[PDB]
């Protein structure tokens, strides 16, 4: 679960020393950024249904084939497997925001990502067309503050180099 | 690490014997339907890919909270360990079908997989799920009675094989329960 | 289970025992009992969508509070309707299994094990489960053993819940 | 003015009784926002609706005063916020969106102080709606080949999103204890309209590939057709399964009946 | 807007394909039954009314809680707007039947249906049962088993039909869940 | 879409009901008259690539400019498309006799037709050439039946009363 | 995987249970009965000789009946193409299989099929329900000819 606490007291306990004032400073900027960083998972948590629901609507669309016969995307039962394959990703992403740092995303959605949608015959290539337009659809004076989305775009883009 | 030769040269050294030949006739029967042992083993690692992704999806397609949060099939690291922890079950018992004898699934896979399970928290009840669907398909590949791919064979009976790769997946479901 | 082939194998298993002359015969009699009741496993199974929805229909006419009462309990609702008639297919299903190993081996440790409790609890009463009984015994519409081997196991069901 | 769109519209002409309610549940489609109806919502636009039955009330004049019934007002003017009852108007008698937000604090500020009839006459009295078809024309969205704004093209067509099906302007067919709308076409000055409600928006022109049915049964003839689940209530059984194909025996002469073997030379 | 005569000329025009003798002949088929088409549709609009109202009737006795205060049918103004949805679908499943075609079924009256339903708190599992009596009562028309009300028809069967009406139903069932 | 079908259930859901005997009543005509289309259907697709062959320059023996530089067709890589123009009108015509109706006809024909006839400088009167060579060559013993003729024709001069 | 069967149940079940209980039955008389009609088939030139060609003609008609009887348990004659019909010409021309035995040998089956759903087998009969398999009757005569126009 890497967090800025979590980064400090395991390279303190790797050397086997006591919390100096390069593990203090750390969290003093813990302070400086959950004012604002705190804002975005506060918004996401109680808009979230609007989003899944707008983040798949721009993949099948473009993805029109996964609906044919033979694909990953057959019945209705998959493609409301496919929402709850996306409404994962966003309540993660609503997780990373809490901690931090990215620990959540980096052990729980994308730790093991290859095996899994290369097995199922899933294609990464899909999610990355939903991911997008979320970050494309992002506008920082009405829907948030504009230093919410500074760091709410850094966490997608950190799911789409590790799905690419 | 033992096999069928090995199983019989075993036997005749606690007697301090040879050879000869009531015990030299169902080993040149091994030999005599040897080209059907080989010709049963390739129909399955040639679409072994196919065989744990249908089987791991038919367990949690009858268990739905497999994957609910809190189950063991939650996360993604989870769900590629058993994507994976499948699949090493049935390189072993390919390997034993091979070699005509269970000698290397007991000890290299088998011995010690109840202890491990338990310990980790995999659920050994819906485990035994994935390996008794993985019975029924490996059954229906070294007889042509697959629904949805058909292979080339030349003609004969092998309902032998069907009871020798049948007692190996079970075993696997008698050492974990 | 039990089976008339488990319950002589450990007749024979608790005394030490090959088996010997009493547990053969004792084999023998499913063997010559079988065919009548594989037909009743048989029959009931095809007429199993005519026997349950009866059924259910034969306790709302003679416990009609079960339908217009409120709570959980009662089958006043989709959803206690639902588990209402889940309930009937429970105690057929079981019959046929009865009737195909041959005594009242599984539905005693699927059924009637701990039942009791689970009635006291979830307050549903079991003078509804009989009277669901007695009409699959009124008509399942067999004769001559195949209905004498038949009315045997929905006979036992109805003497657990009484 | 240019390509593909609806060319069908209906004009009410020489209206006799049963091209009466041809076009009429159009108009209670359109202005209503096919919401529900037909007792004394019915009842109540009944002066309105028997007055253009002679022509002595026009199209135009009779859905300025269906807008001023209490069927629209309790339905489009309560449940709404100041965004929703401009966007609203745009939808019914226009048959588009707002074209820019200027346009929406005129609106807004017509509400203010002329009141609200006085708006939702401008909303007629403009040189759109003459410019559509006119007094004896159907509202009815229209679309235009040469847009002036890709802004305007959806900001019209986030408006329709399924004329040809099931849109739900209220909460339900005109529910009863009534929840506010969300206006949800914010877009304040400087910004376009989101992708979410084109894709859904457009009509049935542009599907230009489909689908394709997969073979339904196994192919493999030594066939093991399950096929299990016939559900009875819960107690989910299988059914005439056909086994399989068997391979069927040996002919061994072990008998051989051949030239003696042992010759004894 | 597309009908089983289009039906065969969209996808050859999608490869700019002539139309052969041989792609018509499920055309041929189509005018076979051309008195058929129009014997099952006639018993289904002359027991129409009588179909909707013992469809959520029976929707209902089965389910209470809708007619529980806070369910979706407890109020007349719900009520007489919950029959009134169920009429057109059966207005479309016979556009569908008329066509030989699923086509008018779903270009409209059902894109946009799933999203209106949970905007609306309409228990969808509810709209399944409706459809559900909606089908069953289709098929005994126009195979003349309604055995409440037989009527006088020709000789012969409709098969077919009844499987074209049951792969009508099943999408209006698949689209709002 | 105009079909019989297509027109009569629109009507019909522009009247919100049920269909009543005047729907019914037109589809009865299809029978009557599925005897009277198709045969000129794979009269056509067995002779459609000689029809374009025949037709194709009869336009070509009218107007001789168009091989004049400046002009339409005037290179061999317009010569073919020449011809592959009419040969999508052949195309098209064999699918409204199979529909019944003149759906294929104004849905990708004629519906955006004269624009680009315009604005390419396009001879209209050099494409009914071609139609008007097809509508004369007809021999209702030889090619066709005499009703299957008169339900060919009409489209063909259909396609002049379009573009003219 | 369900078989997608929404009204009048018990008789479709019990059709194919007349079909695949003598599915080895039917097969049998089809490959004795085509010969007494065709008797060049064992003779040397035939494609019924050397002991293989008649195992080759025991799979086929095996095959053959299994995905008629999956097409009758699924009631819609889609799995009678999706596994079975898609290219079953071009293998038989290719190998010089006679179209004149097997347009034959499939209306034997056609009249066994629906001799048993009405029970009027001359030789077993069933212990079956009173009513009528006569919709059945029509739809395993509609069945029969879909792979009668294939090979053709
Ligand atoms: C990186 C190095 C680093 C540190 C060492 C600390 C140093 C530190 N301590 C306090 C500030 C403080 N510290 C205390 C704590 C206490 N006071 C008492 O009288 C108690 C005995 C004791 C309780 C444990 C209090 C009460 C404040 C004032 C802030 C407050 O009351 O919320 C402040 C805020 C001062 C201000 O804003 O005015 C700072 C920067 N912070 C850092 O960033
Ligand atoms: C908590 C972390 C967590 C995740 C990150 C996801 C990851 C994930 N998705 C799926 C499983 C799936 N995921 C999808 C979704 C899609 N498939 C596609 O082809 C499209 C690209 C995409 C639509 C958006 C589908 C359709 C399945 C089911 C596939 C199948 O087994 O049939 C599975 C297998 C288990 C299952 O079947 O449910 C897992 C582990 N699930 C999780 O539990
Ligand atoms: C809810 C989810 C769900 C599923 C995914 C399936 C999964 C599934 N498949 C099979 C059974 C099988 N599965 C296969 C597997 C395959 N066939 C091939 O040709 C491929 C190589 C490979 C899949 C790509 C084979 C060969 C069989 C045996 C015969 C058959 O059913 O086709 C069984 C056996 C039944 C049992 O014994 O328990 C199950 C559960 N069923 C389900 O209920
Ligand atoms: C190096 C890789 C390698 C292989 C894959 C096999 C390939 C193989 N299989 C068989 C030959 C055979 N294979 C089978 C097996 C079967 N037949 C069936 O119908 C069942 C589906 C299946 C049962 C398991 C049978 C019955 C024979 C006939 C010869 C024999 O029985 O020995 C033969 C010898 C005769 C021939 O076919 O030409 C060969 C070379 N051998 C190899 O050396
Ligand atoms: C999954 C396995 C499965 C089957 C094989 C069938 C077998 C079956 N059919 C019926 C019941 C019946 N079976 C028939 C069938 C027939 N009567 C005739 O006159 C024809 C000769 C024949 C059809 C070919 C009829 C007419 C009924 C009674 C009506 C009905 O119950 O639907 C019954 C209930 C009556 C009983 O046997 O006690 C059963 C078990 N149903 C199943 O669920
Ligand atoms: C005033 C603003 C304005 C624009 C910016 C353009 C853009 C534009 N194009 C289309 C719509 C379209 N635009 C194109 C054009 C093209 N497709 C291609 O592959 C090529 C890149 C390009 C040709 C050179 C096509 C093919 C359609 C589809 C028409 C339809 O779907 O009916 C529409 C919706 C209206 C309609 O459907 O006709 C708009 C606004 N047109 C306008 O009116
Ligand atoms: C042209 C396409 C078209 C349709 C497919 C239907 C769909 C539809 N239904 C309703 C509206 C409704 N539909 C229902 C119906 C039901 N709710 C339930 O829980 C029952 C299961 C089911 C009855 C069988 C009810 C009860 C309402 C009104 C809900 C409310 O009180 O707001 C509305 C909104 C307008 C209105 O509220 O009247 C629409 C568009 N109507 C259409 O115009
Ligand atoms: C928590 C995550 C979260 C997001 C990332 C956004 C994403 C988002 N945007 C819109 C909705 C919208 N998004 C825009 C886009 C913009 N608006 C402008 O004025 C700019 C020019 C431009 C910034 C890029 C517009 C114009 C709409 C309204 C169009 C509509 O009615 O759908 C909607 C639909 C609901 C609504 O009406 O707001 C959603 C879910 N909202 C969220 O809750
Ligand atoms: C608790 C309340 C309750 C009801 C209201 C009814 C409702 C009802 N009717 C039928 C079943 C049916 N309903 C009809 C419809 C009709 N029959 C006619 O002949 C008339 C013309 C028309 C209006 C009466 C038909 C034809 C059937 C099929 C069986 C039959 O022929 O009666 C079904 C079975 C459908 C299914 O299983 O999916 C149900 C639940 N049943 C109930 O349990
Ligand atoms: C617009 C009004 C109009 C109709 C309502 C139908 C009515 C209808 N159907 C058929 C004729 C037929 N109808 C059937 C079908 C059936 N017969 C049955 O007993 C089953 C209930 C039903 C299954 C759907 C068959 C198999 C034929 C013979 C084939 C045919 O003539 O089309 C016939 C010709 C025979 C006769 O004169 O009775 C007629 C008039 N045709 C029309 O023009
Ligand atoms: C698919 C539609 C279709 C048609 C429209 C005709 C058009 C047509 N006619 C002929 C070829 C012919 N067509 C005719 C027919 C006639 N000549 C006359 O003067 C009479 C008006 C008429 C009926 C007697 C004759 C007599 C020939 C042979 C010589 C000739 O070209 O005139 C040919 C072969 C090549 C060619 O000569 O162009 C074609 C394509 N055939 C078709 O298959
Ligand atoms: C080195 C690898 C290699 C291959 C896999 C094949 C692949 C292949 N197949 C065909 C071509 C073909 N393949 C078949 C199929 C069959 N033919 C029969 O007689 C049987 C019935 C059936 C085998 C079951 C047929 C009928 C054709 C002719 C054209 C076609 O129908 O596709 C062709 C075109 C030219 C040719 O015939 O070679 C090619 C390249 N060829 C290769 O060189
Ligand atoms: C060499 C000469 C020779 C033949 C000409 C055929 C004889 C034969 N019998 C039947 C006719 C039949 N064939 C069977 C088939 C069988 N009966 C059973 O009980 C078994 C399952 C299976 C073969 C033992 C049945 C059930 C009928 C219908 C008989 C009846 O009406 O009861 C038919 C089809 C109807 C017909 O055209 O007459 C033929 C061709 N078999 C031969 O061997
Ligand atoms: C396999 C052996 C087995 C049996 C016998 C069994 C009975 C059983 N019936 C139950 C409930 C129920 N059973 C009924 C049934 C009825 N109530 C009525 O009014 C009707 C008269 C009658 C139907 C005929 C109802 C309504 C409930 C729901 C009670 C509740 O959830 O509170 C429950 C509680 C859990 C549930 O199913 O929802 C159990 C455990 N379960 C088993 O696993």
């Amino acid at each position: 679960m890497k967090s800025v606490i979590t980064t400090v007291v395991s390279a303190a306990d790797a050397a086997g020393r006591f919390p100096s004032n390069s593990d203090l400073e750390s969290i003093q900027g813990n302070i400086q950024r959950s004012a604002a960083r705190l804002e975005a998972a506060e918004k996401l948590a109680g808009n979230h249904e609007a989003v899944v629901k707008e983040a798949g609507d721009a993949c099948f669309a473009k993805y029109a084939y996964l609906k044919n016969p033979g694909e990953a995307g057959e019945n209705q039962e998959k493609i409301n497997k496919c929402y709850r394959d996306v409404d994962h990703y966003m309540r993660l992403v609503n997780y990373c925001l809490v901690v931090g740092g990215t620990g959540p995303l980096d052990e729980w959605g994308i730790a093991g990502a290859r095996e899994v949608y290369r097995t199922l015959n899933l294609p990464t290539s899909a999610y990355v067309a939903s991911i997008a337009y979320t970050r494309d659809r992002l506008c920082v004076p009405r829907d948030m503050s504009a230093q919410a989305g500074v760091e709410f775009s850094a966490y997608l883009d950190y799911l789409i180099n590790a799905l690419s | 690490m033992l096999d069928a030769f090995s199983r019989v040269v075993v036997n005749s050294d606690a007697k301090a014997a040879y050879v000869g030949g009531s015990d030299l006739q169902a080993l040149k029967s091994f030999i005599a339907d040897g080209n059907k042992r080989l010709d049963a083993v390739n129909s399955i690692v040639s679409n072994a890919s196919c065989m744990v992704s249908d089987a791991v999806s038919g367990m949690i397609c009858e268990n739905p909270g497999l994957i609910s949060p809190g189950g063991n099939c939650y996360t993604n690291r989870r769900m590629a360990a058993c994507l994976r922890d499948g699949e090493i079950i049935l390189r072993y018992v390919s390997y034993a079908l091979l070699a005509g004898d269970a000698s290397v699934l007991e000890d290299r896979c088998l011995n010690g997989l109840k202890e491990t399970y338990i310990a980790l928290g995999v659920p050994t009840n819906s485990s035994i799920r994935a390996v008794s669907i993985m019975k029924a398909q490996a059954v229906a590949f070294i007889t042509n009675t697959a629904t949805e791919r058909k292979m080339s064979f030349a003609a004969g009976d092998c309902t032998s094989l069907a009871s020798e790769v049948a007692s190996y997946f079970d075993r696997v479901g008698a050492a974990i329960s | 289970m039990k089976t008339p082939i488990t319950e002589a194998i450990a007749t024979a298993d608790n005394q030490g025992r090959f088996l010997s002359n009493t547990e053969l015969q004792a084999v023998n009699g499913r063997y010559q009992r079988a065919t009548a009741s594989l037909t009743a496993a048989k029959a009931l199974t095809g007429s199993a969508q005519r026997l349950i929805t009866g059924a259910a229909q034969a306790v709302y006419n003679k416990f009609p509070y079960t339908t217009q009462m409120p709570g959980p309990a009662y089958a006043s609702s989709a959803i206690g309707k639902a588990k209402c008639a889940r309930d009937i297919g429970y105690y057929l299903r079981m019959v046929t299994y009865c009737l195909v190993v041959g005594g009242t081996g599984p539905m005693d440790e699927y059924l009637v094990a701990g039942l009791e409790e689970i009635n006291r609890s979830f307050d549903l009463s079991p003078s509804w489960y009989i009277e669901a009984l007695q009409y699959i015994k009124n008509s399942h519409g067999l004769s001559g053993q195949v209905a004498n081997e038949a009315n045997a196991y929905i006979d036992y069901a109805i003497n657990t819940l009484s | 003015s240019s390509l593909d769109e609806p060319e069908r519209q209906v004009v009410m002409w020489e209206s006799v009784g049963d091209e009466k309610d041809q076009v009429f549940k159009q108009l209670y489609r359109q202005v209503f926002g096919n919401a529900y109806l037909m007792e004394s919502d019915l009842e109540e636009l009944l002066v309105p609706e028997s007055q253009l039955l002679m022509g002595s009330i026009s199209v135009k004049d009779f859905i300025k005063r269906v807008a001023k019934s209490d069927a629209y007002k309790k339905r489009f003017f309560e449940p709404c916020g100041p965004y929703r009852f401009v966007e609203l108007c745009t939808k019914h008698f226009l048959g588009r969106g707002p074209r820019d937000q200027k346009e929406v604090s005129e609106h807004v500020q017509r509400l203010a102080n002329e009141g609200y009839d006085a708006d939702v006459d401008s909303y007629m009295d403009s040189e759109e709606y003459m410019s559509l078809f006119g007094e004896n024309g159907v509202p009815r969205f229209v679309f235009k080949g040469t847009y002036e704004g890709n802004d305007q093209f959806n900001r019209l067509a986030a408006m329709r999103q399924f004329a040809d099906g099931s849109y739900t302007d209220t909460r339900s067919g005109s529910t009863a204890p009534r929840k506010a709308q969300k206006a949800e076409l914010t877009m304040a000055e400087g910004d376009f309209v989101g992708r979410a409600k084109v894709s859904r928006g457009l009509p049935a022109e542009t599907s230009a590939a489909k689908t394709g049915t997969p073979p339904v049964r196994a192919l493999k003839g030594p066939v093991n057709p399950r096929a299990g689940v016939r559900v009875r209530i819960k107690v989910v059984d299988n059914l005439y399964q056909v086994y399989e194909i068997p391979p069927m025996a040996d002919p061994k002469a072990k008998v051989n009946a051949f030239w003696a073997k042992p010759i004894p030379s």
